[PDB]
């Protein structure tokens, strides 16, 4: 079945974290996969990672760092409006020092940080910290 | 960690892992610091210098300590190539 | 009268290196995750300031052909209110010693608690750095970092290690049989032993490799008590 | 070692396929595949021997490190290896222990048989396993010498070789011998060693 | 074991908890009005009436006393 | 019955033998006498069962070395035996030799001299 893509992409790179892997195959990849993975790497908390083209939906080769603690999905997209927006970052996040939160807003896929920045609230997709 | 005048405000600074980048805790009484020599690269005899490696506890218990002190080698001219 | 008390004639070789000035602070000691075996090791670089409470003592017994053999177990929490703090529990047949082997094992498992800013770093760290959870057979202690001047929001027992261990805010929460202090003081001990072992992004400087204090030693420990 | 003065040479390599260390067990470990060559047309495999020396230098270049040679302490628990770990230790001044163990020698500190090693030499992961499992208390890195057939648990330098053999295990442990006195300065290379194997290997009661 | 996340089972999870609800004692009680019913007040605090005759009410096992009760 | 000795006449003889092991021979009366001069026991009992005890040792020492005493005589006999010896040569024929597969492996890695060959039924058990 299969649901949701997004979820288990991001199960199996944190099931492989907790085991100290240098890389995760995750499949089949998707364009809010490469948008998150984009974010996340942009910050710091995974290395490059390369795209295995099939003729298909494709897979997608992760090197993993060693300072991802925890990435997650939120189960339903609620939409989120810039003043749930505090308390969504204060039962997700584990501090106010770091951790993101992402959201697709309707200038992209990008972080609550760079939300309240630009003025614009969307769907939470999940966090990293 | 510091604080906005900018001194550092810590107990200490905890070594992290050399293949897993976790922190080694103040409890952690299976890690090592494993530390081997360096040759003089004409007589093949000791001179000093030598490199040193620090190993969690949790990867050496899975036994992974081995073939990640391996690639900590061979990445690091200990060993070159073609092992 | 008389006088020149020599106690502490050590047995291993860390009591030798600490004994002798050697070595300089216990955090040298933690940098390396030894274990401390000697509990003179801590009266020598903390003990103007460690102080113990007697948390809980209670009687367990086992039947037995004739009787009942009852014995009297203590929990005694002891550390300096500057960031270390230990957790110490003997089980012997009268109060008297199990108070005093008690403080033995507070003392010989002090670890150092770290301390971080809820809002913004003015300095002295105040507060956890992050949200930590700790566990002990159904008992979960969660820890919250809080505003300046909040407090410890908790219940008594947990609020007598954190504050032993330096904490001046937090918001503090149970979900369990918290009704046995046992479970309740190992799980809070264990949320703030987790306090260190948690990977930040402040922490992802690459590791400076240091000399063991054997390695830098090996000179005087080849002769320095015989 | 990358360089020339360390690469096997071909006295060494008759050495080795004469005392059989290039022979392995039946049963292969997922931990100590990379150290097979190719199993033979029987079930046995062949353990590839470049991977032998490379890991018994690297293990030559753990023990040369440590300043004291007295806390080495080297460990041997079957009777095919007493002889060659008190040779060790006597050619080089490691501190021999051979025959039972006696738990806690290393987490005791009353005993009169506690010590504080530096390092941990090994004969056989499978057999020592007590002093593998103390050494998981006290921060005390290990090295071993491995059958195809061993679980690389608490181990940390892993020499492949023919673990089961008196010949093999004697041959290694002399070869760790030479290997750690060349590179420490004294027996100088581009020589034969005074010393001859047989003095390492098991007695085996004679006639 | 289960329960429906999705973005328009309003009604499911609602009707769910409104079914449920009536498992709780506290809350059955005091909704349903067997119990006001029942109540030999009205469903007030205090209660005025006359006494028939004083009686002895014997206390339980453990204890022994006799308690000295009125029937109002 | 009895006559099973307590451990308290045991390591005392050990002790005995282990020290004096060239004063003591395998008749009873003289080592009675030589524990009475060299030891102090307090009772006459426990000094004839001393000595009874070692007597029993000593008719074994003189076969096979026992697993609880170390004297001077039986040492030189491992440490003179555990030092090399003519029973036991070099490398036994120094034209030790390989099957395939090991060449094969030798080959990879630059050896060319002094090897043989065979083949086998082709698996376990034919
Ligand atoms: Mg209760
Ligand atoms: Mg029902
Ligand atoms: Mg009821
Ligand atoms: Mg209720």
């Amino acid at each position: 079945v299969r649901m949701n893509v997004l979820a288990d992409a991001l199960k199996s790179i944190n099931n492989a974290e907790k085991r100290g892997k240098r890389q995760v195959l995750i499949r089949p990849c998707s364009k809010v996969i490469v948008r998150f993975l984009t974010v996340m790497m942009k910050h710091g908390y995974i290395g490059e990672f390369e795209i295995i083209d099939d003729h298909r939906a494709g897979k997608i080769v992760v090197n993993l760092t060693g300072r991802l603690n925890k990435c997650g999905v939120i189960s339903p997209r609620f939409d989120v409006q810039l003043k749930d927006l505090e308390k969504w970052q204060n039962n997700l996040l584990p501090s106010r020092q770091f951790g993101f939160i992402v959201l697709t807003t309707s200038a992209g896929i990008m972080d609550h940080e760079e939300a309240r920045r630009k003025h614009t609230g969307g769907k939470i997709l999940g966090f990293f910290f | 960690m510091q604080n906005d005048a900018g001194e550092f405000v810590d107990l200490y600074v905890p070594r992290k892992c050399s293949a897993s980048n976790r922190i080694i805790g103040a409890k952690d009484h299976a890690s090592i610091q494993m530390n081997v020599a360096e040759v003089d690269k004409v007589t093949g005899r000791f001179n000093g210098q030598f490199k040193t490696y620090a190993i969690c506890g949790a990867i050496r218990r899975m036994g992974e300590s081995d073939d990640s002190i391996l690639r900590l080698a061979k990445a690091d001219g200990i060993v070159s190539k073609n092992f | 009268g008389k006088a020149e008390d020599k106690e502490w004639l050590p047995v291993t070789k860390l009591g030798r290196l600490v004994k002798d000035v050697k070595i300089k602070s216990l955090e040298e000691i933690y940098l390396f995750s030894l274990p401390i075996k000697e509990s003179e090791i801590i009266d020598f670089f903390l003990g103007a300031a460690l102080k113990d409470e007697v948390l809980k003592i209670m009687p367990v017994q086992k039947q037995t052909r004739a009787a009942q053999r009852t014995r009297f177990k203590a929990f005694v929490a002891i550390g300096d209110y500057n960031g270390h703090v230990g957790l110490g529990v003997k089980c012997s047949k009268e109060v008297a010693t199990a108070i005093r082997g008690a403080i033995i094992l507070a003392k010989l498992s002090i670890v150092p608690v770290r301390r971080g800013y809820w809002g913004n770093k003015i300095g002295k760290p105040h507060t956890v750095p992050c949200k930590v959870t700790g566990r002990c057979g159904s008992v979960l202690v969660h820890l919250i970092p809080a505003p300046r001047g909040t407090g410890i929001v908790s219940a008594p027992v947990p609020k007598k290690l954190l504050l032993m261990a330096g904490i001046d805010d937090c918001y503090t929460s149970a979900w369990s049989c918290t009704a046995t202090l046992g479970n309740f003081a190992k799980a809070t001990f264990d949320a703030i032993s987790k306090t260190y072992s948690y990977l930040t992004p402040d922490l992802w400087k690459e590791t400076v490799f240091t000399k063991s204090p054997y390695q830098e030693f090996t000179d005087h420990l080849v002769k320095t008590h015989t | 070692g990358a360089l020339d003065v360390l690469q096997m040479k071909e006295e060494d390599v008759l050495k080795f396929l004469a005392a059989g260390t290039h022979l392995g067990g039946t049963n292969l470990d997922f931990q100590m595949e990379q150290y097979i060559y190719k199993r033979k047309s029987d079930g046995i495999y062949i353990i590839n021997l470049k991977r032998t020396w490379e890991k018994l230098l690297l293990a030559a270049r753990a023990i040369v490190a440590i300043e004291n040679p007295a806390d080495v302490s080297v460990i041997s628990s079957r009777n095919t290896g007493q002889r060659a770990v008190l040779k060790f230790a006597a050619a080089t001044g490691a501190t021999p222990i051979a025959g039972r163990f006696t738990p806690g020698t290393f987490t005791n500190q009353i005993q009169a048989a506690f010590r504080e090693p530096r390092l941990l030499v090994v004969t056989d992961p499978r057999a020592d396993h007590q002093p593998l499992t103390e050494a998981s208390y006290v921060n005390l890195p290990t090295i071993a010498l491995c059958n195809t057939d061993s679980p690389l648990r608490y181990v940390d330098i892993a020499i492949p070789c023919n673990n089961k053999g008196a010949h093999s295990v004697g041959l290694m442990w002399w070869m760790l011998a030479r290997e750690v006195l060349r590179m420490r300065g004294t027996i100088s290379r581009e020589h034969p060693w005074e010393v001859m194997p047989d003095l390492y290997f098991y007695r085996d009661p004679e006639e | 074991m289960g329960k429906c996340r999705g973005l328009r089972t309003a009604r499911k999870l609602r009707s769910h908890r409104r079914d449920q609800k009536w498992h709780d004692k506290q809350y059955k009680k005091a909704h349903l009005g067997t119990a006001l019913k029942a109540n030999p007040f009205g469903g007030a605090s205090h209660a005025k009436g006359i006494v028939l005759e004083k009686v002895g009410v014997e206390a339980k096992q453990p204890n022994s006393a006799i308690r000295k009760c009125v029937r109002v | 019955m009895g006559r099973v000795r307590t451990k308290t006449v045991k390591k005392a003889a050990r002790v005995i033998i282990e020290k004096y092991y060239t004063r003591l021979g395998n008749d009873f009366h003289t080592n009675k006498r030589v524990c009475e001069e060299i030891a102090i026991i307090p009772s006459k009992k426990l000094r004839n069962k001393i000595a009874g005890y070692v007597t029993h040792l000593m008719k074994r020492i003189q076969r096979g070395p026992v697993r609880g005493i170390s004297i001077k005589l039986q040492e030189e006999e491992r440490e003179r035996r555990d030092n090399y010896v003519p029973e036991v040569s070099a490398l036994d024929q120094e034209i030790i030799e390989v099957d395939p597969d090991t060449k094969e492996m030798l080959k990879l890695l630059d050896f060319g001299s002094l090897s043989n060959l065979q083949v086998t039924q082709p698996t376990v058990g034919m």
